[PDB]
């Protein structure tokens, strides 16, 4: 009935020194059946990268529409668009469906190729940010998470010590949800490469 | 299950150094209509007591008499009753802390929100809530109603923690007291301008005070404003 | 249309150790948004070396604390004395808790003391009765923050031993007093953060063989 | 809250008190319901604080564009145009507004507009959720042609009992008078109507 | 949600708190409720925060346009005027509560937006679930002629009360102060008491903790070019 | 409409739907075929709402062969998923939506590979190996996740289907009348007639 | 949660997993899901936590006051019909349960009774209760036969749970297994989900549906 | 309904309209609102005609058996017993009674038991859905210690006004006068009261 | 519980009752005997709300069985139907009502003749030829309106009790696992093992 929780899944970003991550399940459901085990949330428009967890026809057509976005962008632009302005784009477009909202929750994540400054963002369905220096949350497992980001975060990690960080963060506050899991990624962040982990978890 | 028709609006209070202080205004209210101008709402048991009731005017009336039937049953067979075995705070907290619980366990709770006040044997303040769930709790400062979101900010200003009460005087705490129920009739639709205050003390006893008026009331800066924006007269 | 239950917040912590047990909680106590009290105890030494909370509905939790402790005393009349075995004090609260079925405890209980082999033992409960030992357990309105937590810093959960791939797990350990209370306060402090009705003091008691010792810390006011 | 308007020999005295109220809290203890539409057409608002604002500024806008076309307006006007709009819509509106204005030709002139969207012409009228407590002592002490001095005191003890017993009303009352000399501002705060 | 107004000699202040949440969780620590309209007049917001946010940025936008087209500084009445008018519109469907005050030619103003429409002028306001809170600051101290140094004093001490006694509102202090004849100053965690305490442990876990199934390079370049 | 299977093998995609049709009390048919061919190499099965199910799928069946016409060439299943993903999408925002979920069964002739999609109502989709919609899943998936091999041939896939409508028919409430199963493989779409 | 027990030649095998939820929540992953009412008797939980416990344990008292009173051990028919009768009492009041009463008696041989809170109480050879109990009959069934060796019944009443424990959002944790015979239960043991689901995928080649 | 009982210098007097509506309809214009308890001990009724009636019925059959017993009851315990039944049975019952007595010794009481059965001691009160329209009416006019004239002058005028403004009041006024010299009965025709 | 058929003939009476226990989503079970034997020569087949039917069947068995032991003699099949109905009749204005509809077969041996009972949950009890509860009879009935004759044999009576089950095999949506007869004649109680 809630939209939000019929499909499932957590997505969960932090900054670090010189770096940012973000991660994301891989669940997919109808409540409580599991179908898709290979149901990533997190995709990229150049160097800038979006998280998205809630209902997923939404999170396939946000998807969609931010591609078809960044892409008329840089063709008229003639270069990448950065975090910050992304974000920005990403609350207009969330907000213009203010009495009919997707049933979302995105998450911004990514380096300015300009100054290198680290940066992450969070959105509620509507379209309010939450620019947060730290880290920021996601999805079902939502209360979770902020339960492990606040203890386990430290700020200026290096990307090795982040990893390890957010993958501990993600993988606990998952297996507290019955709706998150069932596999994970984590996308490692810096100003010219980017490496992509899977995780091994239990699967149930 | 029921619902409050005729009604009372916060009691507030607050510990001090020697004792405690409780306050609440004479008024009962019929819905929006100010029916009742003379309605007493704190009601004292002994000389180290005093209950402070809101919500229903019936029930609270209806508590009045269990008190005052507490002091004489009390009284029988006891030649302490007027010494050590007359009645403390906490065992009149504890008695309408039962009731009030028992009653909503059975789905016709006392409509009310209780706060006993009062200076035990060995000179300890007692400050203690009870309300129609039977939910209780102790504070430095306590408040009912509109007092709890109004009151409590301004009394915890003075006494913030425990270890302010002993610096806190009762000049202090009444002025603090006295504030509090002017801010409450300034801004509390269902308050009065008369209101009661009691003041229990481990050294000078009970001081009750009735007829007490909220006064030094700031209105002049009303003549100039003027419209709900563009309007210059 | 008259509701006989309420919630007053707060947020509580049994953690058994090898030959310890601790039963932390917050100290505040609140209705809706309004504070009720910065200190108003929720973990209480009811005899017989046992340490019991039950947060949620605050009447509901003193109903039923002082209902146990009750049972406690009737236990030593009608049993000459014996002491009370937490295994037995958690059955007892079950029959308490279900006495309730069909009007409910609104409330999550723990309890914590020692087992009768001396070791920590820590049980958990639903509003209407059903339980299990564990070695650890948060309950009441972070208990969703803490719990992932404790999974993670009590019982090693998803850590591997570097250098093996991911075959070998952190092997289970008990915890130092002086650990097990570094995690609470920790859980405590980031519980405080992100959740509103968890401020205010944090109030440990720690039970050993010697008897039930308190710890009090403070946590933000806001 | 209380408001009334009030014709007397020289022209016409709105009044009202200053409490707007969010349930039982307090809103605003010092609100100015006496608005101003025309020089001296006036209107006392009763109901949703939203649309009676809405509503006054559509009318103060209409006869702001009838003086720039047709001259003054009348008071009658003035009412018809309140009217249109509380009638028009009057499933989306909760106002019931009391316009009062003074011309030389009819000297004061007083319509109440209750929730429907009707309108009635009267002496003087009375409104809002403190006026129930006063139509016996409203009905019982108004006289036709009163000078400046009785109306204030009329209205002054009348809002005063309105205030006493509506717990929705208080705080100070406002007046405004309309006259042939022009528009004058008065207040009375509670230490001076509360011992009446 | 504790947001405050009030005058004092030649201006006006505005104060809130940092603290969005979502139910009863925090969702945020470190936020900017004091919104931008045009450079001498501000916006406290409370209710939905998107909302709150949404409506301020486009009045500010439509107000810029309008000051650029009449070639004259913004009033704070055209703020309150379209304001109002937008949110009367939607029916109180966008849930958000102002305080919007500023310097303009005419002098300087103080006024309250509620989601229905309605608008109140006042000498101190106060909006949010931390109001009451505030406002019983408000009414103890304020007077008139405050000074500049006493107002900041008054508004934070407002503010405040809502931190510690409301559970909506938290964090940090945010105050902009409007003085006529001069630049408005923002400024932006004023008061900062509640910082977080430092932790007992690090939770710095050992490199390889994590059991890892793949690994893989992403390209996030445009082209890799022969 | 009730039960709709389908598993991706080696070399083909075998689609399998319940052939029967019931409103309310009776059984008014055993033998409805729940399925549209889009293109020659690409199979659409289909359940959900009554009237709804056929007018869907015959308008996506238009669309598809307006395109081929148009550019003379078969859309891949891909492509084809896609674009009903995004009527499905549309269409739970409207004033009367398409209650109907669907699998495409198709070959990609390019690519040389079987590729099975599972769409619902609202437009969620994912790839899979094997896939079913409505109550079917909760039978056959646990058998799917033991059996299936990805190198499995079309009569081992036949077999495992086989294994699946047993499974359905021993512990489902509803008689569905047997299902009718198609394979789309690199030679175009046909039917078993005998199952 | 996902239970079962079935009938074979060498007796009778019962599998649960150990999740508890409220709403999507994972209250815990240690939950023990089958009652010891006697060496010969077991009782498997589903529904409501607190309401299987109580009635169970209590079903327990009733079943050794049983066999005070007539020096002989209680039926396995007689024990799920107590249960039975006393549910039926509560009909209509809320109590949630899905429950088998598994035993050997010598008058019986190996007997399973499904019990319910709306009253149902049936023998049968197999039974799964709870809301993964569909993945563990589809597992079950394709895999039965009446005579396959311990080893291999006690492997699929296993397996049957750990297919229910992967699909079902609300089954997981861990998998407990016994096995009744003449002589009584024997546990074998309690199995991690997070450490089978890797040695099983391995082993036997299934899951390929998952990223490995 | 239109109620009130006013304490003055002799005892008390009770007064009440006449009418009794269901819905629109006036199901009897003649109702006899003032009902004897005791000798000297009357209430007047308002809210459900059934609850009033079997409630003042049960009332007169304890203070008949009071009276065997302990001779005659104070108004105190006439406005005890009225509460007792009023309050303990708040959930069955709609019940407004104004309980008005003379003793030598009190002289002059009355006691108001509104809905929720609280019981209140006042100079005077007055109730019914016709005492909204004359609080401030009552409030401004009242004085203690009046003449019997004057009282009667007091609660002829004032339920004037309730008849005239509500609805569910009208008909004659009756009252009753209780002193020391004994019980009187006057009754005031529309063609007196109106007028005024 | 779903399908139970009467049929009374010459000689005899038969009893058709469903085999499926359904729980929801699943068949927990498909060998099923909705049926109690109340005296040698009475068999009452039962279906309904779940506990209900069969705490029903056995509270009635019981108080034949202590009746026959108390008088040392049979109730004939009326007098058993008669005191069925009252329990139901009583039921139905309780707390909570016993929703059991119940056909009760019986051989009047004082008589020489077979009788067939139809009672509802409610009490309405009816004696016919041939009879069903819940959706049964809407298929059911036409063809026994046509093929019935008060003279059939027991054979003629299980044929046309064929043709019966084959209709509802055909046409109801549910499927009921097939049926257990039982036929109750002068020599008592026997089960037709084949069907
Ligand atoms: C306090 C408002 S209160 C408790 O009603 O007094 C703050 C005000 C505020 C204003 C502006 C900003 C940022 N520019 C932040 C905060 N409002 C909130 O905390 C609101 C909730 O108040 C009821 N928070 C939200 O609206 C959040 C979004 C933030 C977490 C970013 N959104 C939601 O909770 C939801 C929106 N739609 C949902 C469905 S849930
Ligand atoms: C799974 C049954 S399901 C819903 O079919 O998947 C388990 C089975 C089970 C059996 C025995 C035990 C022994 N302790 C535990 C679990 N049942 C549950 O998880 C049930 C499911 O909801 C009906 N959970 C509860 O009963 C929970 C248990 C707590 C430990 C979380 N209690 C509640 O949900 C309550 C909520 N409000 C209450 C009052 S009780
Ligand atoms: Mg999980
Ligand atoms: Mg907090
Ligand atoms: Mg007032
Ligand atoms: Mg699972």
């Amino acid at each position: 009935s809630d939209p939000s929780s019929i499909n499932g899944g957590i997505v969960v970003a932090m900054t670090g020194k010189d770096c940012v991550a973000i991660a994301c399940d891989l669940r997919l459901g109808s409540q409580s059946l599991g179908v898709s085990n290979k149901f990533e949330k997190i995709f990229h428009y150049g160097h800038v990268f979006l998280g998205i967890t809630g209902l997923a026809t939404d999170v396939t057509t946000l998807n969609e529409m931010f591609r078809y976005k960044t892409n008329l962008y840089k063709l008229k632009e003639e270069r990448a668009i950065e975090p910050e302005t992304f974000t920005q784009l990403v609350s207009s477009s969330l907000y213009e469906r203010r009495f009919g909202p997707y049933f979302v929750g995105p998450v911004v994540a990514g380096i300015n190729s300009k100054s290198g400054k680290p940066f992450i963002a969070g959105f509620d369905l509507i379209g309010c940010i939450d620019e947060a220096k730290d880290f920021i949350v996601s999805g079902t497992a939502s209360d979770q998470l902020f339960g492990m980001c606040e203890s386990l975060y430290e700020p200026n990690l290096e990307p090795e010590d982040l990893f390890e960080t957010i993958s501990q963060a993600l993988l606990n506050a998952a297996d507290r949800d019955a709706l998150s899991g069932w596999g994970a990624v984590v996308y490692i962040i810096k100003k010219d490469e980017v490496v992509k982990r899977y995780l091994k978890m239990r699967q149930d | 299950t029921q619902q409050p028709i005729v009604t009372g609006t916060s009691v507030i209070s607050m510990k001090y150094d020697n004792g405690v202080i409780i306050a609440a205004d004479n008024l009962g209210s019929y819905g929006s209509l100010l029916r009742f101008n003379g309605v007493e709402r704190l009601i004292p048991v002994g000389d180290n007591t005093v209950v402070g009731i809101s919500g229903d005017i019936s029930d609270m009336q209806h508590i009045e008499r269990l008190l005052k039937d507490l002091v004489t049953e009390n009284a029988y067979d006891n030649p302490l009753a007027d010494a050590e075995e007359a009645l403390e705070p906490s065992y009149i907290f504890e008695y309408l802390a039962t009731v009030m619980y028992q009653r909503r366990s059975k789905m016709n709770p006392l409509w009310n929100a209780i706060i006993v006040a009062g200076v035990q044997s060995n000179g300890d303040q007692f400050l203690r809530y009870v309300n129609l769930l039977g939910v209780t709790y102790s504070s430095p400062t306590l408040a009912t109603g509109f007092g709890a979101h109004m009151a409590n900010p301004l009394l915890r200003k003075v006494v913030d923690r425990e270890s302010d009460i002993p610096k806190t005087t009762v000049q202090v705490a009444e002025e603090a007291i006295v504030n509090a129920m002017r801010v409450l009739y300034y801004r509390d639709a269902r308050s009065s301008r008369n209101f009661s205050l009691a003041i229990i003390d481990k050294n000078t006893g009970l001081t009750f005070k009735k007829n007490l008026q909220v006064e030094n009331m700031k209105w002049d800066f009303a003549k100039d404003i003027k419209g709900y924006g563009t309007q210059k007269i | 249309q008259f509701n006989p239950y309420g919630d007053n917040g707060g947020t509580i912590l049994g953690i058994a150790g090898e030959d310890f047990a601790v039963l932390a909680g917050d100290t505040r106590n609140i209705t809706d948004y309004s504070i009720n009290s910065r200190y108003e105890p929720k973990v209480f030494d009811c005899g017989d070396n046992i340490v019991m909370s039950a947060n949620g509905f605050a009447a509901d939790g003193d109903a039923l604390v002082k209902r146990f402790k009750n049972s406690v005393k009737w236990y030593h009349f009608d049993h000459n004395d014996k002491k009370l075995s937490i295994n037995s004090a958690a059955r007892n609260i079950q029959h308490l808790l279900y006495g309730k079925r069909f009007f409910p405890y609104y409330v999550h209980t723990i309890i914590a003391g020692l087992d009768e082999d001396g070791k920590g033992a820590v049980y958990s409960f639903d509003p209407v009765g059903s339980y299990e030992r564990e070695q650890c357990r948060a309950g009441g309105a972070a208990a969703s923050l803490i719990m992932p937590f404790l999974d993670n810093q009590v019982n090693f959960k998803n850590q591997y031993e570097p250098g093996t791939n991911g075959k070998v797990k952190k092997p289970l350990k008990y915890l130092s007093v002086e650990e097990v209370i570094k995690l609470v306060r920790d859980s405590f402090t980031s519980a405080t953060e992100r959740h509103i009705q968890v401020g205010d003091g944090l109030e440990i008691l720690i039970v050993t063989k010697d008897g039930v010792r308190k710890e009090f810390y403070e946590l933000k006011r806001d | 809250t209380s408001i009334m308007a009030v014709t007397f020999k020289d022209g016409v005295i709105l009044g009202a008190d200053s409490r707007t109220t969010t349930g039982a809290y307090i809103a605003n203890r010092v609100t100015d319901k006496l608005t101003r539409v025309h020089d001296k057409i006036w209107c006392c608002r009763s109901g949703s604080a939203a649309d009676t604002q809405a509503i006054a500024d559509i009318v103060q806008y209409h006869l702001e564009l009838y003086t720039s076309q047709y001259g003054t307006p009348s008071t009658e006007t003035a009412a018809s145009v309140f009217k249109e709009l509380c009638y028009e819509n009057k499933d989306n509106l909760t106002a019931g507004i009391i316009v009062a204005g003074y011309d030389d030709k009819n000297k004061g002139e007083v319509y109440t507009i209750p929730l429907g969207g009707s309108v009635h012409k009267l002496p003087y009228a009375i409104a809002g959720s403190g006026s129930t407590f006063i139509y016996g002592y409203c009905d019982k002490n108004f006289r036709e042609n009163m000078s400046k001095e009785e109306t204030v005191d009329f209205i002054k003890h009348s809002l005063s009992q309105a205030i006493k017993w509506d717990g929705s009303s208080g705080g100070v009352i406002r007046m405004v008078v309309l006259t042939a000399a022009g528009v004058e501002r008065l207040i009375f705060y509670p230490d001076e109507y509360e011992q009446l | 949600t504790t947001i405050a107004g009030l005058v004092f000699q030649d201006g006006v202040i505005l104060g809130a708190d940092t603290r969005a949440t979502n139910d009863s969780v925090v969702a945020d620590k470190s936020c900017e409720k004091i919104h931008f309209i045009a450079p001498k007049i501000y916006c406290c917001g409370a209710g939905v925060a998107a909302d709150a946010e949404a409506v301020t940025q486009l009045i500010g936008s439509n107000i810029e346009l309008h000051s650029l087209y009449t070639s004259r500084e913004p009033r704070v009445v055209s703020a309150l005027q379209m304001l109002k008018q937008h949110l009367f519109k939607y029916q109180g469907h966008i849930g958000a509560y102002l305080i919007v005050a500023g310097v303009d030619p005419t002098g300087s103003h103080l006024f309250s937006i509620h989601a229905h429409g309605s608008t109140d002028v006042g000498y101190y306001l106060s909006l949010g679930s931390g109001s009451l809170a505030a406002m019983a600051v408000l009414e103890s101290h304020w007077k008139q002629d405050l000074t500049k140094e006493e107002a900041i004093k008054l508004a934070s001490d407002a503010i405040q009360a809502g931190i510690w006694n409301d559970l909506g509102s938290g964090s940090n202090v945010d105050v902009c102060v409007m003085e006529i004849g001069k630049d408005a100053e923002y400024l932006r965690n004023y008061l900062t008491p509640n910082v977080r305490e430092e932790k007992q442990k690090s939770y710095k876990f050992p490199r390889g903790t994590t059991a890892v199934l793949k690994e893989s390079i992403v390209n996030i370049c445009d082209i890799q070019e022969e | 409409m009730d039960i709709i299977l389908g598993i991706r093998v080696q070399d083909s995609v075998i689609l399998a739907s319940s052939k029967a049709v019931t409103r309310g009390i009776s059984v008014l048919k055993d033998s409805d075929d729940k399925t549209r061919q889009l293109s020659p190499h690409t199979l659409m099965s289909f359940a959900g709402e009554a009237g709804d199910t056929v007018q869907f799928a015959e308008y996506i069946q238009a669309n598809i062969q307006l395109y081929s016409i148009r550019e003379d060439y078969e859309l891949s299943p891909q492509a084809v998923s896609s674009f009903v993903r995004q009527e499905l999408a549309k269409s739970i925002r409207s004033r009367r939506p398409y209650q109907v979920n669907v699998l495409i069964g198709g070959y990609d002739k390019k690519k040389n590979k079987p590729e099975l999609y599972q769409i619902d109502y609202l437009g969620t989709k994912v790839e899979l190996p094997y896939g079913a919609h409505g109550y079917s899943g909760f039978y056959t998936f646990s058998l799917l996740d033991h059996h299936y091999r990805p190198d499995m041939t079309t009569e081992e896939g036949l077999d495992l289907l086989k294994l699946c409508v047993q499974e359905l028919e021993k512990r489902m409430p509803m008689d569905f009348k047997g299902v009718i199963v198609k394979i789309v493989d690199k030679d175009g779409i046909r039917q078993v007639d005998d199952f | 949660t996902t239970t079962l027990a079935f009938r074979f030649q060498g007796g009778i095998i019962v599998a649960v997993d150990s999740r508890a939820t409220a709403g999507n929540w994972v209250a815990s992953q240690t939950v023990k899901k089958v009652i010891e009412i006697n060496p010969f008797l077991l009782g498997t939980m589903a529904g409501g936590a607190a309401d299987c416990q109580f009635w169970e344990t209590w079903l327990g008292s009733q079943c050794r006051l049983h066999e005070l009173r007539e020096k002989e051990r209680i039926s396995v028919a007689a024990a799920s019909k107590i249960l039975s009768n006393l549910v039926y009492q509560y009909k209509g009041a809320g109590l949630s349960m899905g429950t088998m009463i598994c035993g050997y008696t010598r008058k019986e041989g190996p007997t399973i009774y499904y019990v319910d809170s709306d009253g149902t109480r049936l023998k049968g050879d197999i039974f799964c209760v709870g809301s993964g109990q569909t993945f563990a009959y589809g597992v079950l069934d394709s895999n039965y036969k009446w005579d396959l060796s311990v080893e291999d019944a006690l492997y699929l009443g296993k397996r049957s749970i750990l297919a229910a424990a992967h699909r079902d959002a609300y089954s997981g944790g861990s998998v407990n297994l016994y096995h009744v015979t003449e002589d009584g239960w024997i546990y074998h043991g309690n199995h991690d989900v997070g450490e089978l689901f890797w040695k099983v995928k391995e082993e036997e080649g299934s899951f390929n549906n998952v990223i490995g």
